[PDB]
């Protein structure tokens, strides 16, 4: 049975995310003591970053940049700093080096994005207010911030090499927890269609099937139902908080009943 | 003092509804039949700073509401962050920041809890009296489960089964390695510890957890966990391997 | 025996087989075709 | 066979047929 319509439902959100608090900021922390910001409970549009002018590095790990405006996440972590032109490569999984091992270890199983911008016209003086840590007795763990002398000052000066100029880089870490989605992005939600094979989008759950009125007794903190084979069986309405029952579309095999061709050309179908 | 934990400390591990099924899961649980620490914070007073480890199972029986909150943190001073929760008579003051705490912290009933507070980042406002809690700090989330049951026992823990339900989730990221309870002065409670274990949970037809099996308590429990059942027939069964 | 065989066949549908997830819709909605092909290939081999 | 029952089974067959017990998408 082929589906006929599509159902889209989104939560109660009208706030916009404060991306400009970091992307448009004028103060950046040292590479050895990073600044971490929590963004949630807002609509996020990544097309501006996709279409941003003068962007140098824009590489998405585990997600594609163009499909990032249609997803939902539990929360997004934005982290900011300033780095040299030559040290950009170290901020990546599976990378070693002074910064990657002694300043900030990016985990191998990381999901998210990394964006780098040249900030010579804003940070260069030599701007020694930015310090990069040089010595440890062991390499840093992922997401760790540990704060000869271990710290050395940066030579961010005008006319320096582009590989030595200050670079403003932002590490966006995307998290997918069991919690209901908080950062959703812009999409239009519709009403509910019952007793039809339709396409489902109750973020972050998607699927196809038949929707009826469910009589399951969910608990107030409870969002989903599942069957014996660990298969989805019920959903909550993002806007009305109502339980919906799911039944698959019917299917089966087609067989043809025929006498010999020598006797007739008519058949029956089961 | 020490007593028997029996079968206390089971909480719902996920937001998924299930009914009439035996589901196997792994999480931080309080092991069955463990010897729980029993404390008299003030009898003479000894209310020390207890390690947090991987989580704390907190339960107490009181009527006068002498217990009003807890202190969470590593240094418990103004040097670094610390979490403070106070159970008001009208709300809950959930707020975390640097807190140069006092040597004998307690609500003045004035603020004898702490001397100075500054650099704050978050704030939240929201006899058969047995109160049970589970506190965890995973992935920077502070998770609190709870359940209120009419148990007439003060000097021990009862027997039976009751599943704790989620109460509050807090996206903080605070570093916690120790904890301390708040008392109100013009007090007996218990402290357990959670461990990584696998359980077999029985779900009633209404989604209520009604029974459990600790898969590593004894050989019979291993057999029950292997056969995915709460009853075992006659015979011999192979359960695991040794080395 | 028949019921156990069918149950095992059904449960083998939630395994990962070294991919990032055990759902085709998820990986189709997250990744680009060039690497989605590799991970879908892994899943296909497991199911076969 | 029992002539007084809708299912033309004997008593022993009826006893036998009550002892054996008992994903599309
Ligand atoms: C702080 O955050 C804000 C948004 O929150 C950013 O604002 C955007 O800035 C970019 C530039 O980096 C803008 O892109 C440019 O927009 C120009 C618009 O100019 C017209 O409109 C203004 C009205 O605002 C008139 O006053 C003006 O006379 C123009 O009529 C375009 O002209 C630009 O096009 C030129 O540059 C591009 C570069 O890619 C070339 O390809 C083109 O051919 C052309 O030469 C450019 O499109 C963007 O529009 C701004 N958005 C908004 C909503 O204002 C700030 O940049 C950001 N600041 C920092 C420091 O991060
Ligand atoms: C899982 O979920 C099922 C439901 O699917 C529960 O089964 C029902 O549980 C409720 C308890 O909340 C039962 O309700 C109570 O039933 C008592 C006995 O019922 C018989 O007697 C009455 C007498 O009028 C008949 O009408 C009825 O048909 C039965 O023959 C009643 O005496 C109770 O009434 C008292 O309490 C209510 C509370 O609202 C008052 O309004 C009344 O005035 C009165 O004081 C009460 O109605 C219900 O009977 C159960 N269903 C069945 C079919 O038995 C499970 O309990 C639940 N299990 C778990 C573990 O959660
Ligand atoms: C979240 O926002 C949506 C709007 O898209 C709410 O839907 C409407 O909300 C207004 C009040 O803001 C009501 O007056 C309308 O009657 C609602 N319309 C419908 C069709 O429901 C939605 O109710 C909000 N959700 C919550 C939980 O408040
Ligand atoms: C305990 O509750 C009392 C209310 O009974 C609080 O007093 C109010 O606190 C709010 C702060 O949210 C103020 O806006 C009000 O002006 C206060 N009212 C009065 C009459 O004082 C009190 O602050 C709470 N204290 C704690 C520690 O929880
Ligand atoms: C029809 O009959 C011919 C001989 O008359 C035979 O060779 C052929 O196989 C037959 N076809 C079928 C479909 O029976
Ligand atoms: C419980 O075990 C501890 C050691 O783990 C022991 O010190 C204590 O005396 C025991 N309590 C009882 C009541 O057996
Ligand atoms: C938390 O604080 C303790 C000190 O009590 C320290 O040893 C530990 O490294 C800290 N962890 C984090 C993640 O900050
Ligand atoms: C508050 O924190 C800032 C830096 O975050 C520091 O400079 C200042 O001394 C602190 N003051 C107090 C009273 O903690």
């Amino acid at each position: 049975v082929q589906p006929t319509e599509s159902i889209v439902r989104f939560p109660n959100i009208t706030n916009l995310c404060p991306f400009g608090e970091v992307f448009n900021a004028t103060r950046f922390a040292s590479v050895y003591a990073w600044n971490r910001k929590r963004i949630s409970n807002c609509v996020a549009d990544y097309s501006v970053l996709y279409n941003s002018a003068s962007f140098s590095t824009f590489k998405c790990y585990g997600v594609s940049p163009t499909k990032l405006n249609d997803l939902c996440f539990t929360n997004v972590y934005a982290d900011s700093f300033v780095i040299r032109g030559d040290e950009v490569r170290q901020i990546a999984p599976g990378q070693t080096g002074k910064i990657a091992d002694y300043n900030y270890k990016l985990p191998d199983d990381f999901t998210g994005c990394v964006i780098a911008w040249n900030s010579n016209n804003l940070d260069s003086k030599g701007n020694y207010n930015y310090l990069y840590r040089l010595f440890r007795k062991s390499n840093l763990k992922p997401f760790e911030r540990d704060i000869y002398f271990p710290l050395q000052s940066y030579g961010f000066q005008p006319t320096n090499g582009v590989g030595y100029q200050p670079y403003r880089v932002v590490v966006l870490s995307f998290e997918l927890l069991h919690a209901p989605a908080t950062v959703c992005g812009p999409k239009k939600s519709t009403n509910l269609v019952k007793n039809k094979c339709v396409n489902f989008n109750f973020n972050g759950l998607t699927g196809t099937g038949v929707l009826t009125e469910s009589n399951k007794k969910f608990l107030p903190f409870q969002q989903f139902g599942r069957d014996i084979a660990d298969t989805t069986d019920a959903v909550r309405d993002p806007q009305t908080l109502e339980i919906l029952d799911i039944t698959p579309c019917s299917f089966g095999g087609v067989s043809v009943i025929t006498p010999g061709t020598n006797t007739s050309n008519q058949v029956a179908v089961l | 003092a020490y007593t028997n934990s029996f079968t206390r400390g089971v909480y719902y591990p996920d937001k998924v509804f299930r009914s009439s099924v035996l589901h196997s899961t792994q999480d931080l649980f309080l092991p069955f039949f463990s010897n729980v620490t029993w404390f008299h914070a003030i009898h003479r007073f000894d209310n020390p700073v207890l390690p947090f480890n991987d989580g704390v199972y907190f339960a107490s029986t009181e009527k006068s509401n002498i217990i009003r909150g807890w202190i969470f943190g590593t240094t418990l001073d103004s040097k670094t962050q610390s979490l403070l929760i106070v159970n008001n008579a009208t709300n809950v003051v959930i707020k975390v920041c640097e807190f140069q705490f006092c040597n004998d912290p307690f609500l003045g009933v004035e603020f004898r809890v702490y001397s100075s507070a500054n650099n704050c980042t978050f704030e939240y406002v929201s006899f058969k009296n047995l109160r049970e809690f589970v506190f965890k700090n995973i992935d920077g989330y502070f998770k609190i489960y709870s359940k209120h049951t009419p148990i007439n026992l003060v000097r021990d823990l009862p027997q039976g089964f009751s599943a704790l339900e989620p109460l509050v989730d807090l996206p903080i990221g605070i570093n916690i390695t120790r904890f301390q309870t708040l008392l109100a002065l013009h007090a007996a409670y218990y402290v357990g510890y959670l461990q990584p274990r696998t359980f077999l949970l029985k779900y009633n037809e209404n989604g209520t957890i009604t029974d459990a099996v600790d898969c590593a308590l004894d050989p019979l429990s291993e057999t029950k966990c292997t056969l995915k059942s709460f009853t075992v027939e006659k015979g011999i069964y192979q359960t695991s391997n040794f080395r | 025996q028949n019921a156990q065989a069918l149950n095992t066949l059904v449960k083998q549908l939630s395994s990962n087989f070294g991919a990032i997830s055990s759902v085709l819709n998820d990986i189709l909605s997250r990744l680009d075709p060039p690497e989605a092909e590799v991970q879908i290939d892994r899943l296909i081999n497991g199911r076969l | 066979p029992d002539p007084s029952k809708p299912s033309k089974r004997s008593a022993i067959e009826d006893l036998l047929f009550n002892k054996v017990t008992l994903q599309k998408f």
